[PDB]
């Protein structure tokens, strides 16, 4: 019997800051315990200050961004070169997914980039729609080994201010983007020790309002 | 849903019906009316799969009332029978039947006499003194066999009716939270506030 | 492309006459003429084989047509309309009855169908009347033998006898004299012969006249043996010979 | 399928077929709507060039489209009936769909929306009917009187004729209507729609029709007898 | 294209009226006139044959009069091939009630529906509209007897004594003089055929040129009995009437 | 005369009427320019307007990132038939990662128009395209008329007043050509030439309208004070 | 998840959690249950989140549109039928949807029950997810109709506690509306972790648990 | 006959130009745009006494940000509405935003030259679309059945178009307040209208950013017919 879907691993990791905001994903593409490619991208910028990942099944995660970067294109075309918004994109992926409902893209999705206000802006998808909008967010293979460590060095949790002994928890400091990538390289590196899908190499994408920037990393290729 | 009784007595048509709604193991209600007025004297109480039972049940109740305004003139309880089991015998068949039984009390004022139907989803139809559906007549019909009388009372037909209900909530591991009786005549239709 | 004559091409005009059937009826009266006579034991058909050369070979071209086993048609007016009718007669006679009852339709019934097919063609889109008036004989067991005559319009009418075509004013005054109610088949052969003469100018026999009866079973003509029930078709067309003998006691 | 575009503009910016429908609406017999402070009336006219007719079976001129709104029309009679019956087969999907039956606004909006699509749809030609639309809104006391024609326009009327002679009953009506203080009861009500059939209709006899509409869906038709009184009060009052 | 041949026949005059239903109005007037009384214990339907010939089969003949259903008949006047059509499908349409309900369909239920067949055809589809008008005879225990007519533009009525197709002037001025209330069956059938025999164009009515028929409740108990008359059956009512 | 009825019918002459009609709908427009040179391509419009109070008509139109067009004639079908260049250059993008060539853009318009002349029913598009682009040739201009024909041009002008403008291109044919990595005088020459076609009114800020397409340059439309520098 | 909705004397009260759970992973905990369909109109999601997401934004438009066209916001009862309606069509074909459609309308305070399997259900007090169970024992046990606005948001509050508590595939925080008859108004989000505590100690209860 | 999609010897649309003669028959609208918002004016024009003006509804909201008011065919008009509701709040479905008034207008003239041997014939219909989005502030658009649609800072369409659109030629400047814009529509409507002005046969609507599309009360009018009576009178 034809199974139409496949895994191609990988993982993606969206940190949203006050004026910035990153999407990481490794450079690994894979079947069973083959590696395809040690270098095939996954981030994409799709126009608008707005950068992309659908991670799971590639051939679905392709065909979305595919599709999206399209929407973009014609939402130019239709409206009078305006600007697309985030949350307006968010809504407009909403849609995307679940006009495939029941036939879905086996894809788990982030996109990221600035809201209205300039402030820095990730919103992650599920594989038929369900949208929502956070500061932090892992995706992919490794996704329950990242998570765990982004509500502790990101959003503080369970992190209370000594002397007082749970009464006072830690303050919500912002972060700044210098601090944001070592978070996403330790996080990676770390991923990369412990699940076999994720190595090779690792791209960030960065989005300003000056525009999107990118930086690569090495990652071990065992 | 669960227990759905009928007796045609002397003057009238006395329908019970449980009042429990449940979805897995809670009981999201417990004063449900399973029934829908077709005309002012035909009523039609219901039970089956969630959702098919009050679309099939309201569907019913708009083309009776469609036909009662078009010709100004109600339908004979026979006549709704007869549609209604059509409409069930055309759904059987279909992509995704209707999973709904029904019992129909009316009271036909051209030969002033009552009349039940009862009909499953099938469209199988059948006239009766009474009826019931599911496992509810499995505990009912011994009694109703036994005390039944053609030319009986209202009153008579609440007090079998009230003997038939405490026999299930004696024997039958469910819990339907009671019921809801009402009753057909030449008046039209009513409600019994206590039972 | 697309068939875009979706509207009526027959219409009432101002007088209240529906102007293609009626031209219809002047194509019929222009035609060659044929005949049509009951009698108590059987039901006679005939008219003449106009050939339109004497090179064209005027038995392969038949006016006279098998419908059902006991039931037979001719026509005038325009043979090729004649000849399509014959086809969706008989393809009607298997579909709307045969293949549901699993016996062969009375005579009505099969006139019926018929004159629906021609009516169509009077009130649907794209489409003209059929030129034709058709005489159809029959029988069966509850009707007994029956001639109908069918027109452009879609009427039907049941006959006695009658004549349409040609001549047929002379020739259903010819027939009104002769019939009566106590024929036998024989004799009604004899008047049909004599009937379609005065309307023939050229040749008169067997080769330029055709003929065919409903009449008595034939179970020569069956092609099996073994079944008491099926005793053969009543449909019986005349041959050459056979029509040359009846015009020596002419 | 027939395609053919029936209902087209002219030089002028006239769509034809569609005043030629209001002509058809002009030869129709007369139908009039009064609207007093707590009811309405549809009255209508009988033409009695038929006579040896069977007033049981012979189809009404006032319509129920559901127990609280009614239809009165003028103009082609077979065409109103596809109305009539696209008007109750909507009111009962309404109540199926919604929990509640139409507003008088409404189904007057959804037949108007039907007559305006058959002067812009291919192979059809426009109703050659006007309508009169009354009733009551569900748990609401304010009478409701609405009329609607060929080209698909709706409006609300304190009162209101239509078909044939109705320029002369319009004419009558507007003098004698007072908006201010309306017919206060259903006898004053009855008495204005009938004193302005008269107008027009002939004889007071069985060419007269009247329905009153009250809240609550109470709907009544009056009969021959109840009517002629009301024929003979106003003819004795106007010997004088 | 195709457009410069259509005759366009579902359009108003100037003056408000359908071409065609008016034309197919008259068509019908020259069709052979059918008369229909109905009486407090009966209906009459009469008929008139156009201009038949001696060697017409009449006792296998039907023209005029047919049968929808066990309780309902029609007279036509007009085209019957056009009848024909409308007759099949009112009798499939008694059916389809009769199946639905499990009770015979209400006279005017199926008058309302072929009526709005005819309605349709002078609304959309650029075809003819079917030149025939009907007189429907017909029981039901709501209304008892009744007598109704439709035509072509699709609009029905309801009657005591009608006329449709040729002279119906002259009848029905005869038909509403003669007719009372209080009138039975025997008295409307002695009416039917008097009117004919006035307003025939023939010379002589006889009974070859004639089809009739009655429904009664005359039959054994509360029931309905519809009665097609043979040739022999009008030939002996003439007499018995005093025609001929 | 008898002819012009429709668009399926020929005259005795063997003249489509319908058709001709059609291309008269363009001559009413306003005057819109076409030119280019070896490394990028121009488009000039003058815009119209309804009344002082009212905007000035639109007329040039982005079809890609490559290619784009400006209309003359009936606007809506200028719509329609962008619509359907917008479509199929995005078919090529994302079947074959294809930069639609400008001629092939040029036969597909002229077979979607020429469908429209040949059938019952339907009629010809009322409206005249000069297109430009960059692909993988160079740099092209195209004019389309909606009796299907499509020509490839170094310069041209179409609607009221176009001849004066070509008459300018086709003495300064020599020199534009040239015009090889300078946009702003390739720009001026188109401004000169459309300043052949006008009358009683000169170009304003809010007139004049203008799109560029070349090597290192993406279909951009310049309106409002975008312009003024070249007035 | 557990969701809840009641009437009461001055309207609906409308409390949710913030678990998103795929498996035994907790992929969020700051996920919004209620929907926004308009400033009378609130929504509930459980079960499939795309899917209560998808339909219940869909009934808003159909909700706007029905504003637009009838100059009249629409009834509580005509909003939840549409919604129950659109779902019916896709019965059999996977939708996984247990919703409650909670407003003020011209008959006062409303609130329908209203899921993928077909039910449709007017009501003064629901609860659908995986630990309502748990809720309805707090509910149904300290519910009146003369309830104050503070002690009914804290019933909803503490009912959602309780559920939080003991299903593993409920938590995070907790979010409340109060719907009155001139809009909903959002009471904000809690965090269970926060709150259990507080109300350990406030109130006393969950004494088993040591802290 | 003659085709509907026939092209005339000029170049135009038979069809389209003959609609438009039956937009010059319609009742008198009137559309101002300003800094502080735009103003829709229309004349009722009611065929008798006895018909309730109040249900004549020639103004109507397509959002909360976009107003529209008609003038020809009306009863054309009703489909073309709901169209734009339906586009209106369909985009918003989409996108979760309000949709640009430029587009709004665009998809309504989509449908215009859908005819042909799709609807029998073009709208009967003309409509002033106004309404304000953040991008482009507030607009005024002039949507025809031809399919073309003009963005204008004061338009007046329908039978007294033409002596009120050279009224607004003189009056309009882009410093105009809104309260100033409402008594000009007033003006010019009271000046082409056959019947005297008054707040029962006249009606005037608005679109601001703040408080989105509203329909005055007649009570409301009334005040600004009785202001505008004696600034005349001042002079
Ligand atoms: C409780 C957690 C139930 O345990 C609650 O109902 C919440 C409600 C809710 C959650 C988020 C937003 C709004 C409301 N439900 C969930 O969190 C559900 C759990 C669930 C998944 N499928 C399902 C569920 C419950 C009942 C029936 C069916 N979570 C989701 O719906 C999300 C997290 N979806 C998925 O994880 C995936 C979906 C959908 C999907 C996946 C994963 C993979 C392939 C196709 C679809
Ligand atoms: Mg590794």
């Amino acid at each position: 019997q034809f199974n139409p879907y496949g895994d191609n691993g990988g993982t993606i990791l969206g940190i949203a800051g006050e004026d910035f905001a990153v999407l990481a994903g490794d450079t690994r593409n894979i079947t069973d315990y083959s590696i395809n490619s040690r270098y095939e991208p996954k981030v994409f910028d799709c126009g608008d200050n707005i950068v992309m990942s659908a991670n799971g099944f590639a051939a679905d995660g392709d065909a979305l961004v595919k599709r999206f970067k399209n929407s973009v294109k014609w939402y130019h075309f239709d409206h009078n070169d305006k600007k697309l918004s985030i949350n307006s994109a968010a809504r407009n992926i909403q849609h995307l997914l679940y006009s495939r409902r029941f036939f879905p893209y086996y894809v788990y999705n982030i996109i990221a980039g600035l809201d209205e206000d300039g402030k820095g802006a990730v919103y992650s998808f599920d594989p038929v729609g369900s949208y929502q909008r956070e500061q932090c967010r892992a995706g992919g293979a490794a996704a329950s080994l990242i998570m765990p460590f982004l509500d502790n060095q990101v959003n503080f949790k369970n992190q209370y201010e000594p002397g007082t002994n749970g009464k006072v928890k830690k303050p919500l400091k912002y972060l700044s983007v210098e601090e944001v990538i070592k978070l996403v390289r330790d996080s990676f590196t770390s991923a990369t020790e412990r699940h076999i899908q994720v190595g090779d190499g690792l791209e960030i994408l960065i989005v300003t309002k000056d525009g999107v920037r990118k930086e690569f990393y090495e990652l071990k290729r065992d | 849903m669960d227990i759905i009784l009928g007796i045609r007595v002397q003057d009238s048509v006395i329908l019970a019906s449980s009042k429990a709604v449940t979805r897995g193991i809670s009981v999201l209600k417990d004063s449900d009316d399973k029934t829908r007025q077709l005309s002012p004297h035909t009523l039609m109480s219901f039970a089956g799969e969630a959702g098919d039972t009050v679309q099939f049940a309201e569907y019913i109740q708009a083309n009776i009332q469609l036909y009662s305004i078009r010709e100004d003139y109600e339908l004979s309880p026979q006549a709704v029978s007869s549609f209604v089991r059509q409409e069930l015998a055309k759904s059987i068949r279909s992509r995704r039947p209707y999973q709904v039984n029904v019992l129909i009390g009316g009271y036909d004022k051209k030969k002033n006499k009552p009349e039940l139907y009862q009909i499953d989803y099938l469209g199988t139809k059948v006239e009766l003194p009474y009826g019931a559906h599911g496992y509810s007549g499995f505990y009912t019909f011994s009694l109703l066999d036994h005390h039944y009388r053609p030319d009986m009372t209202t009153e008579e037909g609440l007090d079998l009716l009230k003997l038939c209900v405490q026999e299930l909530e004696k024997r039958m591991p469910m819990d339907f939270k009671g019921v809801i009786v009402k009753i057909v005549d030449k008046d039209g239709i009513r409600q019994v506030d206590d039972f | 492309m697309t068939d875009r004559y979706s509207f009526s091409l027959t219409t009432f005009s101002p007088s209240g006459k529906l102007g293609q059937i009626d031209y219809a009826l002047t194509a019929v009266k222009q035609g060659v003429t044929s005949l049509g006579i009951k009698a108590t034991n059987g039901v006679v058909i005939a008219t003449e084989k106009k050939s339109s050369s004497p090179l064209a070979m005027s038995e392969t071209l038949s006016k006279v047509s098998l419908l059902t086993p006991d039931i037979g048609a001719v026509y005038s007016g325009m043979g090729p309309d004649y000849r399509v009718l014959v086809d969706k007669s008989r393809k009607v006679a298997h579909t709307s009855y045969k293949r549901i009852y699993g016996e062969y339709p009375p005579t009505k019934l099969l006139v019926s169908e018929v004159a629906k097919i021609m009516q169509e063609a009077t009130q649907s889109g794209g489409v003209r009347p059929f030129g034709v008036s058709l005489l159809i004989a029959g029988h069966d067991e509850f009707n007994g033998f029956s001639l109908y005559q069918v027109d452009p319009s879609g009427s039907y009418f049941p006959w006695k006898a009658t004549a349409i075509g040609k001549g047929s004013v002379a020739a259903k005054t010819f027939l009104e004299k002769r019939w009566n109610d106590e024929l036998e088949l024989e004799d009604a052969i004899h008047i049909a012969l004599l009937t379609l003469k005065e309307s023939v100018e050229g040749e008169f026999n067997g080769d330029t006249i055709e003929l065919a009866i409903i009449g008595d079973e034939n179970p020569d003509l069956l092609g099996y043996t073994g079944i008491p029930t099926d005793k053969g078709p009543r449909f019986r067309k005349l041959t050459s010979q056979e029509i040359n003998d009846r015009l020596e006691a002419l | 399928g027939y395609d053919r575009a029936l209902s087209i503009f002219s030089p002028d910016g006239h769509i034809f077929q569609v005043e030629y429908a209001l002509e058809a609406v002009k030869r129709g017999t007369c139908a009039v709507g009064v609207k007093g402070k707590n009811c309405v009336v549809l009255g209508c006219e009988r033409r009695s060039t038929l006579k040896l007719q069977d007033t049981r079976i012979t189809p009404s001129k006032v319509s129920k489209i559901d127990s609280h709104v009614v239809l009165s029309f003028s103009g082609l009679n077979a065409d109103s009936r596809i109305l009539i019956e696209k008007a109750r087969v909507e009111a009962q999907s309404h109540r199926l769909t919604l929990e509640d039956p139409v507003t008088v606004e409404y189904l007057t909006r959804y037949v108007a929306g039907v007559q305006q699509r058959y002067t812009q749809s291919g192979g059809v030609r426009p109703f050659g009917v006007s309508t009169l639309i009354a009733g009551f809104d569900p748990r609401d006391d304010e009478p409701k009187l609405y009329q609607t024609e060929p080209s698909g326009i709706y409006s609300s009327w304190s009162a209101q004729t239509i078909g044939r002679n109705s320029k002369t009953v319009r004419e009558f009506l507007e003098k004698n209507y007072d908006r201010k203080e309306p017919p206060a009861t259903v006898e004053e009500c009855v008495k204005l729609t009938v004193r302005s059939l008269l107008e027009v209709v002939q004889t007071g006899a069985k060419n007269i029709e009247i329905t009153v509409v009250k809240p609550d869906s109470d709907i009544v038709a009056l009969s021959s007898e109840e009517i002629n009184q009301y024929v003979t009060q106003i003819e004795q009052e106007k010997q004088e | 294209g195709s457009r410069r041949y259509d005759s366009r026949t579902t359009i108003f005059s100037p003056e408000g009226r359908l071409y065609q239903v008016e034309y197919a109005l008259e068509s019908i007037s020259h069709a052979g006139t059918a008369i229909g009384i109905m009486a407090s214990d009966g209906i009459v339907l009469a008929a008139e044959r156009k201009v038949t010939s001696t060697l017409l089969e009449q006792d296998t003949s039907t023209e005029k009069l047919y049968k929808l259903n066990d309780k309902i008949a029609v007279a036509v006047a007009g085209l019957t091939a056009d009848a024909e059509i409308l007759i099949n499908t009112a009798r499939i349409h008694a059916q389809n009630y009769l199946k639905t309900y499990n009770e015979d369909i209400p006279v005017e239920i199926l008058v309302r529906r072929l009526s709005d067949i005819k309605q349709g055809y002078t609304q959309h589809g650029g075809l003819r509209p079917f030149g025939v008008s009907f007189i429907y005879a017909g029981y039901d225990d709501r209304y008892g007897y009744q007598l109704y007519t439709s035509n072509p533009s699709g609009n029905y009525t309801g009657w005591k004594a009608i006329s449709v197709g040729a002279n119906t002037s002259a009848a029905q001025t005869l038909l509403q003089m003669d007719y009372k209330d209080d009138m039975k069956v025997d008295d409307a059938i002695e009416l039917a055929l008097k009117t004919l025999s006035k307003t025939t164009d023939s010379s002589a009515l006889t009974y070859d040129r004639l089809e009739f028929a009655t429904i009664r409740k005359g039959a054994n108990d509360g029931e309905v009995y519809q009665k097609i008359f043979k040739p022999q059956e009008i030939k002996d009512i003439l007499v018995k009437t005093g025609i001929t | 005369n008898n002819y012009d009825g429709d668009t399926v019918t020929f005259s005795p002459t063997g003249r489509l009427f319908q058709v001709e009609y059609a291309l008269e709908a363009i001559k009413q427009g306003s005057v819109t320019v076409g030119l280019r040179s070896n490394t990028h391509a121009v488009l000039v419009a003058l815009k119209r307007n309804a009344d002082e109070l009212s905007s000035y008509q639109k007329k040039i139109i982005k079809c890609d990132e490559h290619m784009g067009l400006s209309l003359a004639g009936l606007a809506p079908d200028a719509r329609v038939l962008s619509n359907y260049l917008r479509q199929q250059c995005n078919y090529s993008s994302l079947v074959f990662n294809r930069k639609l060539a400008v001629e092939r853009a040029g036969h597909l318009l002229c077979d979607k128009a020429q469908k429209n002349t040949q059938s019952y029913g339907g009629r010809p598009y009322g409206v005249g395209l000069l297109i430009i682009g960059y692909d993988k040739s160079g740099a092209h201009l195209l004019e389309f008329q909606p009796s299907g024909n499509v020509t490839e041009l170094y310069g041209t002008a179409i609607g009221a007043r176009s001849q004066g403008a070509k008459t300018y291109l086709e003495r300064t044919l020599d020199t534009f050509i040239k015009i090889d990595g300078n946009p702003d005088e390739l720009i001026k020459a188109g401004v000169e030439a459309i300043s052949q076609s006008l009358r009683d009114e000169s170009l304003t800020v809010d007139n004049l309208s203008i799109a560029i397409v070349g090597k290192d340059t993406p279909f951009t439309i310049y309106d409002g004070e975008a312009v003024a520098k070249y007035i | 998840t557990t969701t809840l909705a009641f009437k009461f004397r001055h309207g609906v009260i409308v409390a949710a959690d913030s678990r998103a759970t795929a498996g035994a992973y907790i992929a969020s905990q700051t996920v919004k249950k209620v929907i926004e369909i308009n400033p009378y109109l609130l929504g509930t999601m459980a079960g499939g989140a795309a899917d209560c997401s998808f339909w219940e934004r869909l009934l808003a438009r159909q909700c706007r549109i029905y504003e637009l066209r009838n100059k009249e916001r629409i009834s509580v009862a005509a909003a939840s039928k549409l919604l129950a309606n659109m779902v019916y069509q896709y019965k059999g074909m996977g939708l996984s949807m247990g919703t409650m459609i909670c407003g003020w309308d011209k008959r006062g305070p409303g609130l329908y029950y209203v899921d993928s399997e077909g039910n449709r259900i007017s009501g003064a007090t629901f609860s659908v997810g995986s630990g309502s169970v748990y809720a309805y024992g707090v509910l149904d046990s300290n519910y009146k109709w003369d309830l104050s606005v503070e002690d009914a948001l804290y019933l909803g509050k503490r009912s959602i506690l309780a559920a939080a508590h003991r299903d593993a595939y409920s938590g995070g925080s907790v979010n409340l509306y109060h719907v009155t008859e001139d809009g909903w108004i959002y009471h904000g989000n809690h965090d269970v972790g926060e709150l259990f505590w507080k109300v350990k100690e406030e109130e006393g209860s969950f004494n088993n648990v040591i802290g | 006959d003659r085709g509907v999609s026939t092209f005339s010897p000029e170049g135009r649309l038979f069809q389209v130009e003959y609609s438009l003669e039956a937009i010059k028959l319609g009742s008198t609208a009137i559309g101002i745009a300003t800094k502080e918002g735009v103003v829709l004016g229309v004349e009722k024009r009611a065929t008798s006494p006895l018909l309730e003006s109040d249900s004549i509804e020639k103004i109507v909201e397509i959002d909360r940000h976009i107003g529209c008011a008609m003038s020809g065919l009306t009863a054309d008009a009703r489909s073309m509405i709901e169209h734009a509701r339906t586009a209106a709040v369909t985009h918003n479905l989409y996108y979760d935003e309000d949709i640009n008034v430029e587009s709004l207008t665009q998809s309504v003239c989509d449908l215009a030259l859908r005819f042909g041997e799709l609807m029998s014939r073009p709208f009967g219909v003309a409509l002033l679309i106004a309404g304000h989005d953040a991008d482009d502030g507030y607009q005024l658009f002039h949507a025809e059945p031809s399919g073309t649609f003009y963005r204008y800072n004061a338009k007046a369409i329908g039978s007294g178009s033409e002596g009120a659109q050279a009224e607004l030629l003189n009056e309009w400047h882009s410093s105009l307040t809104l309260k100033e814009a409402e008594l000009l529509v007033l003006k010019i409507l009271k000046q082409v209208m056959e019947e005297k002005l008054d707040e029962n046969n006249a009606q005037l609507s608005c679109i601001t950013k703040q408080d989105g599309f509203k329909i005055y009360d007649n009570e409301k009018t009334a005040e600004l017919i009785k202001e505008l009576k004696e600034k005349e009178a001042a002079e």
